[PDB]
Order: C-alpha cells, then sequence, then structure tokens
C-alpha cells in the first residue's frame, strides 16, 4: 500500500512559523511540485499557496498574498510548507493532491493525504 | 468566475439516475476545451473523484456512470447509483487566473 | 547460388493474468496480476495488465491464435548461409520555416531514412534470393507490454513504454581478432554482432514525443508539469568497442 | 519566380493536371463534397502555416545538424551522454518562393467518442499556374495502457 | 599525443535580477517576474528557471551545485555517427497490402560531446565550456487562441579550465490539442508549439 505521509502540524500562536511535510512515496521525486489544499471546517475547499515547479513564478491567491513561502527537496522526498505572520484565517485541514496534463488538460486531483491539523487561536 | 453549482440537496432513488447542472457565469470556451471537473466527499474519509467534465467517468470504478453537455450548462449524470455515492459534490476548474473554486452539492439516498 | 523458402511462426494461447512464464535464455516474462511492479512480487498499487501488438490492433487475453512471432534472420544472412542485406531509402518532407543569425529566413527540408527489406520483421516472409537451423532463424517477439503506473504521493504519471513478450515456438523447415561470446549461442544479438570486430555494448533510447499546452491546475499551480510519453518500441543501438 | 494567383470559392470544384478533382470543400462535408462529416473546419493555409484569407485578388503564388547534450541509461550484456543527429537538404531540389501546389487545403476535423482524436489533414489544391503522427492515448484515471477515452495526434504539413 | 581528464571549477548559483558581463560582449540575464528578457517590458507570466541540461533543477543561489559542462573543438579524433533501429512499424501506402517499415536514427558521443567528465584522447584553441546552466522559459500566452511556449536562451560564463562564438537556429516543434464536447461551435481554441533545450544549429 502507498500512502501520502503528513504530519508536522500543531498547535501554533498567531504570528509565528511552522513547517509541515507532505511525504510521498514509490516515485523518483526528481522535478515533481507540491502544494497542499485547504479546507476550513464546515465550509467549502479552496487553495492557499505555491511557487513554481522548479521555483520560478511566486504568485499566491487574493487573501495570502505575502505570507507564504514553500520549500521542497526533490532527494528525500519531503515537503515543506513554512508560514509567516499567522492569522486566525487560515486554519485548515492541508492536503496534498496529484496533478497533470493529458496532453494538456487536468487528469487528476488524485488521491487526499491523511491531514494534519493547524488549529490556532490567540 | 464563480461557479453556480444548483441544486444544493439530491434526493436520489436507489437505482436512478440523476442530473445536477453546473452553469459557469463565464465562458468555458468551445467545442474542444469546455472544461470543468468533478470532486466527491465521503465523510469520515478524504474526499474523491468520480466525474471528470460531466461526461466520463473519472475513477476506473465501473460503467454505472454518464455525463453529457458543453458551453456554459454542464449536466452531471449517473447511470445507475450504488450506496457509496453519498457526499457532497463539487462542481471545479481551475483554468483561468488568479484562482477561482466551486460551491459543492449534495447526494441524499432514499 | 540457392534459394531459400518461405517462413512463419506458431499461432499461440494469449497469456492469462498471473502467469510467469519462461522463454529462452533465461529470460522470465510476466503478465502481472493488479498491484505489481515489473518483478510482479514488489509492492506497486495501481496497474492493471493486457498486452499488445506491434501495429496497435490489441489481443483479447486469453485467446488461442492470436499473434504470429515476426521473423528476421541474422545480417548478410547469406555470409552465415555457407559455414539480401536491406539498404536505407532517402525520402523528403513537407515545408518548413526556418531563421538565420549572422556575425534572414531560408526554406529548406527534413528529411528520414526507412528500410523494408527481409532483416525488418514481417510476418510472411518471402522466399530469398551448410549452416544449421536454429544459427540462422530468430524469434522476435511479435507481443510487447505496455504499463501504467498508478502510485500515490505526487502525482500520477502517463509511463509509456514497450517491452517484448519472449515465447518459444516451432520454425517451418526450409526447402531448398573475435571474442567467443559474440559467436556463442548465448548470444540475443548473435544476429547483429557474428561479423562485427570488437566488443559490442548496447544503447537504449526511449524518445519522448511529449507536448506543454494552455491552463492547469494546483500543486505548484500554473505550470504544474512533469509528464513523459514515449514510442512503441526501443531504440537499441550497437557501440563496437576495442579489444586490442 | 511563379505568378499571382487569386483565392479559390466556397463550394467550388475544378479540374487540374492529371485527372484529380480539387476543390475546396464546405462543412460538414468530406473532400468529395458529397460524403458528409461531422464537424470538420475547412480553412486555406500557406505552405508554412500563416494563414491567407478568402476573396484576396492576387492571394498567393507559387513554389518550384546536431542537438545538445542528452542522458542515455545503458545496459551491458552507467550513466552516458550522447547527442542526436538529423538531416537536412537546402539546395536546388529544395521548392522556394523565389530562385508545387502554393496553397493547401486544411482540414481541421474533429472525431468524438471513445476513443476521441483530433486531426489536422492537408489536402494539396493544385490549380496549375510515411506520415508522422504525434500519437496519444489520452484518459483520466483508467489503466493507462488499455483502451482509453480521448487522444490527441497531429499530422504535419504533408507525409513523407 | 595522449591528453588527459579535463573539467573546470565551480560556480554560484545566481539570484534573479543578477546580469554579469559574458564573453564576447553579450550580456546574460535572468528577468524577473512578468518581464521580458532585457527586463523593461511586462509581460502576464513569461517566468524564468534553471534546470540542468539532463533536465535536473537548480535552487536558486546554491554554492557548487553544478559545473559547466566541457566538449572538445572540430577536429582539435572525429567520429562517425552510430546507428540504430525502432521495432516494426505499419502505415498506409497508394499506388495508381500492408508493409512493415522501420525508421533510423542516429547519435554520436565522440570527444565533441559535452560531458561532465572527459575521457582521455590519443590551450584555448582545443577545449572550451559548454553552457551548463540554461534558463528555462515557461511563456504563457492567453486569449483566443491560448497557447504556451518553451524556448531556451543560454547562460554563457566562464569558469577556469585546469592546466566568433562557433548559422540556421532551427526550433523543432511539437503540437497537441485536446477536445472534449460538441455543443457550441463557435471557433477551435488551441495550438503549441514546444522547442528543445539546445538550438538545432545548421
Amino acid at each position: 500500500e502507498v500512502k501520502l505521509v503528513e504530519s508536522g502540524g500543531g498547535l501554533v500562536q498567531p504570528g509565528g512559523s511552522l513547517t509541515l511535510s507532505c511525504v510521498g512515496s514509490g516515485y523518483t521525486f526528481s522535478s515533481y511540485p507540491i502544494c497542499w489544499v485547504r479546507q476550513a471546517p464546515g465550509k467549502g475547499l479552496e487553495w492557499l499557496s505555491c511557487i513554481d515547479s522548479s521555483g520560478s513564478k511566486m504568485h499566491l491567491a487574493d487573501s495570502v498574498l505575502s505570507r507564504f513561502t514553500i520549500s521542497k527537496d526533490n532527494s528525500q522526498n519531503t515537503a515543506y510548507l513554512q508560514m509567516n505572520s499567522l492569522r486566525t484565517e487560515d486554519t485548515a485541514r492541508y492536503y496534498c493532491a496529484r496533478g497533470r496534463w493529458c496532453y494538456g488538460v487536468i487528469c487528476d486531483m488524485d488521491l487526499w493525504g491523511p491531514g494534519v491539523e493547524v488549529v490556532v487561536s490567540s | 468566475i464563480v461557479l453556480t453549482q444548483t441544486p444544493l440537496s439530491l434526493s436520489v432513488s436507489p437505482g436512478e439516475p440523476a442530473s445536477i447542472s453546473c452553469r459557469s457565469s463565464q465562458s468555458l470556451e468551445e467545442y474542444g476545451k469546455n472544461w470543468l471537473s468533478w470532486y466527491q466527499q465521503k465523510p469520515g474519509q478524504s474526499p474523491r473523484l468520480l466525474i471528470y467534465q460531466a461526461t466520463n467517468r473519472a475513477s476506473w470504478v465501473p460503467e454505472r456512470f454518464s455525463g453529457s453537455g458543453s458551453g456554459t450548462d454542464f449536466t452531471l449524470k449517473i447511470s445507475r447509483v450504488e450506496a457509496e455515492d453519498a457526499g457532497v459534490y463539487y462542481c471545479q476548474q481551475y483554468k483561468e487566473f488568479p484562482w477561482t473554486f466551486g460551491q459543492g452539492t449534495k447526494l441524499e439516498l432514499k | 547460388h540457392h534459394i531459400l523458402g518461405a517462413c512463419h511462426s506458431s499461432w499461440q494461447d494469449a497469456p492469462i493474468q498471473g502467469t510467469s512464464q519462461m522463454g529462452a535464455h533465461g529470460q522470465l516474462q510476466t503478465f502481472p496480476r493488479n498491484g505489481y511492479d515489473w518483478d510482479n512480487q514488489t509492492p506497486l498499487e495501481g496497474a492493471v495488465y493486457t498486452l499488445v501488438d506491434p501495429f496497435g490492433r490489441p489481443i483479447v487475453p486469453g485467446t488461442k491464435n492470436a499473434y504470429r512471432n515476426l521473423v528476421y534472420y541474422c545480417e548478410y544472412p547469406g555470409e552465415r548461409l555457407y559455414e539480401g542485406q536491406e539498404v536505407s531509402v532517402e525520402g523528403t518532407s513537407g515545408p518548413l520555416l526556418c531563421n538565420i543569425h549572422d556575425l534572414y529566413l531560408d526554406i529548406r527540408r527534413n528529411v528520414h531514412y526507412s528500410c523494408n527489406g527481409p532483416q525488418t520483421p514481417k510476418y510472411y516472409q518471402p522466399p530469398l534470393a551448410l549452416a544449421s537451423q536454429k544459427d540462422l532463424v530468430n524469434e522476435f517477439p511479435g507481443l510487447f507490454v505496455r504499463q501504467s503506473r498508478f502510485i500515490a504521493g505526487r502525482p500520477s504519471r502517463r509511463n509509456i513504454r514497450f517491452k517484448p513478450w519472449f515465447i518459444p515456438g516451432v520454425i517451418n523447415e526450409i526447402s531448398l581478432l573475435k571474442p567467443t561470446w559474440n559467436i556463442s549461442d548465448q548470444n540475443p544479438h548473435q544476429h547483429r554482432d557474428w561479423h562485427k570486430f570488437g566488443h559490442v555494448v548496447n544503447a537504449i533510447m526511449q524518445p519522448t514525443h511529449h507536448a506543454e499546452i494552455s491552463f492547469q491546475d494546483r500543486d505548484t499551480a500554473l505550470p504544474d508539469a512533469c509528464s513523459s510519453i514515449s514510442d512503441i518500441s526501443p531504440v537499441t543501438y550497437p557501440i563496437t568497442l576495442p579489444i586490442i
């Protein structure tokens, strides 16, 4: 069985810094993307924060445009979601999904991992 | 771009087909590249995938699925349901900048 | 002068899912059960299995008399007859644009080569215008396998590659400095290195016709793209190494 | 050099050299302009991919290497770097504007179903004055090496 | 005569916004987000990144992770192309019968091939430095129709080698267009064109 390995979350005071992990298995992670999927509890889904595949384009969403830095490592296949200036809004369960092209459209948001909880309060 | 998913609640008899309309407020282009996606909640687990673009079965689970539609009105069809088809269904597309997402609609078995 | 007769193959059974069966020179070929890789034992999750013919005409599994293994002799088979060499055909392509720098626009054409002779594998070889049987006939496998990697993590991939499926068969009779490891019975490339002076080492390409189109989705959003889709046949190259 | 020629006319069939029916077919019809077709789009193009609008006086005239490093795995019966070599010709045999069909009919088809495709076909309009395949197997999440739901395959300017 | 092993020293991975004076009067550059190749004209999403000639990405700002590859000049020892073939192929034929054909590529792996390590052979005239840091452009154009494009621009910066840049630059192209669902039929909306990592130099 192949499973997403997600941990590193917890209760962090606002304005703090935390680093997460999306770890996969069964594939060479030579040039491969990673991000998360937000879901506020009892609310519709949304997306948070990424850089490009090798790290070129740094584009974010509207409410999170200057608070999130995203890093990975092509060897150990361990992701990192490093946040700064934490606020009340972005407390959500984060899902590490798969996305690709089949000659140019979207064919997957394939399997969503276990989900680590980041519950924050002042 | 905001997606319009309707209706929110679906009463689905077991075996009968179900039709759900996700209509976009903006043009999703033409006969080549009308894009959309459909994801599905299973409560207590991770949400999963059942239909792509309201035409064909997304997962490799059996032939019991269907779909049609194009342009601005998209029809989510299923030929014959199962017990595991309950949850809330998310019509989704990200084919434009900076980001959009849809609402979601619920399936109820009878 | 001698004339060789026609040749053919043995009509055989399509493989059954989960069967591992043995061909010559010790290479085992398996038709895996779902949740396994090439070796059919190491952990994989999401591959289902069904074979494929060379020319896009697939084979229903469990079917008797479904394929003919193609035939090809040694290179320069007349020079191994005593104990018919195909040539390339030049061609021209359609029009195309260019751009020229200097320290301008000009028009040229592309060129590819083709071979269609006796050393090309075919179904029913025509007659061709002493050595033993197994030193002159082959069984190039006429059925390839095609793999699908569905593994969790990030992301799923569309890895289209090919690999043969070798079965022994009965071949119809015909009515009329050098390393020793090259000219031995246990070399599959015997028919390619019987006469080349020097050691032979192989080179393998899988050329991938890939493309990048328009819009994509999240993970790295924007272009989140890595995928590679290759041709329908491994392109194996020989390299002559000096031995002295 | 070649003389100027005006653009063709929709729904018009002519006779050229060697007894062939050169024509510009309509939408919903095949090359013969009698056999029905599904959803084809037909434009006229220069031999190099740039469009020419119809109804144009003197629309067109007629016509009369290495790569970089690539890694390749090595199997012996190791990592190594090799390059790819092509060929080209640019002499008198190469057609040119200045010192053949000077226009080409486009067949921008689409075939639906399971599997689908998309075929761009060239048919040489000729009024006197080996096919490459970026082949495909496209599907959302099925078994990737079985019968798919879609494909996408260019045919190039002219088959070799 | 017999030569020895050849390589060069390491480098620094540049940060975005750096343009160092390269050799022979070319200013290499690495433009920021939403800017053209001379960092003055805005654009929507033509944003640039670095990958290896194998395709391996480089995290920017790292110290001693890439060395520029090295090759030999023309006739310093020359090599002949290597033959090869693919498997059986079948297409249609016209005549005014199915037939099996095979296409033939080539290859070259001589001293002129750029490598990480130089095997010996049997100073500015013989050895050189290939640009081992290439800039990958993921150019996107929106609208009607919609294409994304990739063109490679070099970063020719020199190292140190131990004890006219050289033409028709061809970029071979690949195309693919997806079609889904066929009710509304205003206009087709897609094409593409994707170049190689290296220029096809005639």
